[PDB]
DNA sequence: CGCGTACGTGCGTTTAAGCGGTGCTAGAGCTGTCTACGACCAATTGAGCGGCCTCGGCACCGGGATTCTGATTATCCAGGC
DNA sequence: CCTGGATAATCAGAATCCCGGTGCCGAGGCCGCTCAATTGGTCGTAGACAGCTCTAGCACCGCTTAAACGCACGTACGCGC
């Protein structure tokens, strides 16, 4: 199955909840698009590293360890998924 | 397949500091990742200074100055005291 | 009837989502987004569910910290409403491109 | 040597020695120093290329650190690579914000 | 007198190959040597991380290749990949 | 005659952005470096190129901090930089907690 | 000493950064930030020198201290 | 201080998030055997860096001489009363 | 005829271009030693790769209802002055 427009699967109340957790009281209407793009700027910076790990391990399945090492490279290390 | 971890050691330390307190699996994974991250950071710092001082070994002094460089003041000082007392009572015994 | 003033429900949601730790983005749309993005880099890739969970945790933490800096910049800009220029200035000070 | 055998100018010997003595791995392959010297050679070629271009733009026959700073910060990918890198005697790019300009 | 090693004549030769009528100062030469050493340390440490992650004790050309593909930006990494693979094949052909 | 307040500032910006010379004098900064170094270890000597490296790194760091400070001041509807801009820049940068 | 970083010096540092107008407390805040940054880098370099068993702080310790702090400087034996 | 309105709020509607019962197989993982490429050691050799010498940029000082706005006073012209 | 703004000059300094010296240099190329790269040869084991097995990722299918969209209303917030 083809995958298209899944960036709009990140709904406006999800970005609202992420803003409420971040302490934002009032959110503009132009936020919910742009932050989504920043999420792409996050995700294309992360998985492109992890696939580069998965291409080196000669694997077709992206594991949790490749995501952990991709977060290790980006200076955004994560506890709870190995490493 | 044996998967090595620091589970029983963190369990011993936790029962030493809090006997009526258990840990969850996610928090245990976080603690085990923290131990490996701190180990890798201190070992990489000691390897860096060993490469700097033209020396093919890593002794207690390199780990000591790596702890003094990485950890903040009170934490580094207490870890320095703990490391030195452990090295001395390993040397005597 | 009853209708709360604007500004109370947002503060209550701030307190609620700062008290809790569960993921705010749903699992399946984010998983579809991750599969779409990774499909644009390499075709025929499988994903562990804990890998997508780690991606969700890291993305949610990064967006919460970005919203924190955005709210701080919007406060420094003599406002209470965040703007995309606040996001842009926070990413310029952070060094993100 | 091995630099003439590979079509490169950077030494395979020095890179292969520093890969072994640098405590990088137990065994170090033979195709690794050639690849690393080639990548270093392309990177210094691009940097020296843009530095020479900046030196010709500044009407100078010798590359100064100002030309190296212009070559790094003017290129997008070279600035992205050397983002946390301070160049001594390099300075900054001439950039004045729009509200600072007079009316 | 200690015999300190550097990349002076090598970067000088690469400069003469890309710009015959251009020189370089020693203040820029020290920056170029530190740049070569920093890129060397980064790519070698990235190969070390990949070898440690993939339970392999051998750093081959593939480890340096994925280190370059991780560290360098896209067009720069692609051109460095082509240059590296070209030089590896030219080293493999000769003996 | 008389110039407007702010034109000589722009001329100084255009002058110092094209130059590479260090803007802090060597002897007071060297005495400050030595005074800070005596607080960590007594009977210390300093190479001149070490003080030059410290001066270059500190001047570049302060120039980048002044860049982010001017960005914060422009975002705060001002043209004059302020310590609140420095505080917000060091807060988003992660230096100031 | 700390006032040895003069007001025209911080003025020139702001002119290089593109600052048009400078407040009065900017000089003191820049002095404090410079003192904190110099304290961190010189502390790391002093740790390097006291591990190297030397009484002379070299430029190598300064370079390694700046490499530690994520502010790696080119041009002094990197 | 005031103006205009954007985004806060609630409810009806609609959409698809989640559940947890089921089949499949593809690829991760364990294993087993052979080998070539990589370390190690020894003699050889030549590219590399110390020394030093010549030259090409090198420099911010200084007081005439060019030039580029800026405050400056004024002046003209078209529109409204 | 009065009056507000646009422009079209106006000289006037502040800054800028240009030439001359005392000044100490520092690039860059040759002489030459020398120790690390080269090369030949031997030991060995990490790993390549074809086998096996086996968890686990993917797909479907459908019960449930929490979650999201959008519309309507409006007040308090962004920004203009």
């Amino acid at each position: 199955k083809v995958l298209r427009d899944n960036i709009q699967g990140i709904t406006k109340p999800a970005i609202r909840r992420l803003a409420r957790r971040g302490g934002v009281k009032r959110i503009s209407g132009l936020i919910y698009e742009e932050t989504r793009g920043v999420l792409k700027v996050f995700l294309e910076n992360v998985i492109r590293d992890a696939v580069t790990y998965t291409e080196h391990a000669k694997r077709k399945t992206v594991t949790a360890m490749d995501v952990v090492y991709a977060l290790k490279r980006q200076g955004r290390t994560l506890y709870g998924f190995g490493g | 397949s044996r998967k090595e971890s620091y589970s029983i050691y963190v369990y011993k330390v936790l029962k030493q500091v809090h006997p009526d307190t258990g840990i969850s699996s996610k928090a245990m994974g976080i603690m085990n990742s923290f131990v490996n991250d701190i180990f890798e950071r201190i070992a990489g710092e000691a390897s860096r200074l060993a490469h700097y001082n033209k020396r093919s070994t890593i002794t207690s002094r390199e780990i000591q100055t790596a702890v003094r460089l990485l950890l903040p003041g009170e934490l580094a000082k207490h870890a320095v005291s703990e490391g030195t007392k452990a090295v001395t009572k390993y040397t005597s015994a | 009837p009853h209708r709360y003033r604007p500004g109370t429900v947002a503060l209550r949601e701030i307190r609620r989502y700062q008290k809790s730790t569960e993921l705010l983005i749903r699992k399946l749309p984010f998983q579809r987004l991750v599969r779409e993005i990774a499909q644009d880099f390499k075709t025929d890739l499988r994903f562990q569910s804990s890998a997508v969970m780690a991606l969700q945790e890291a993305c949610e933490a990064y967006l919460v910290g970005l919203f924190e800096d955005t709210n701080l910049c919007a406060i420094h800009a003599k406002r209470v409403t965040i703007m995309p220029k606040d996001i842009q200035l926070a990413r310029r000070i952070r060094g993100e491109r | 040597t091995r630099s003439s055998r590979a079509g490169l100018q950077f030494p395979v010997g020095r890179v292969h020695r520093l890969l072994r003595k640098g405590n990088y791995s137990e065994r170090v392959g033979a195709g690794a120093p050639v690849y690393l010297a080639a990548v270093l050679e392309y990177l210094t070629a691009e940097i020296l290329e843009l530095a020479g271009n900046a030196a010709r733009d500044n009407k100078k026959t010798r590359i100064i650190p100002r030309h190296l700073q212009l070559a790094i910060r003017n290129d997008e990918e070279l600035n992205k690579l050397l983002g946390r890198v301070t160049i001594a005697q390099g300075g900054v790019l001439p950039n004045i914000q729009a509200v600072l300009l007079p009316k």
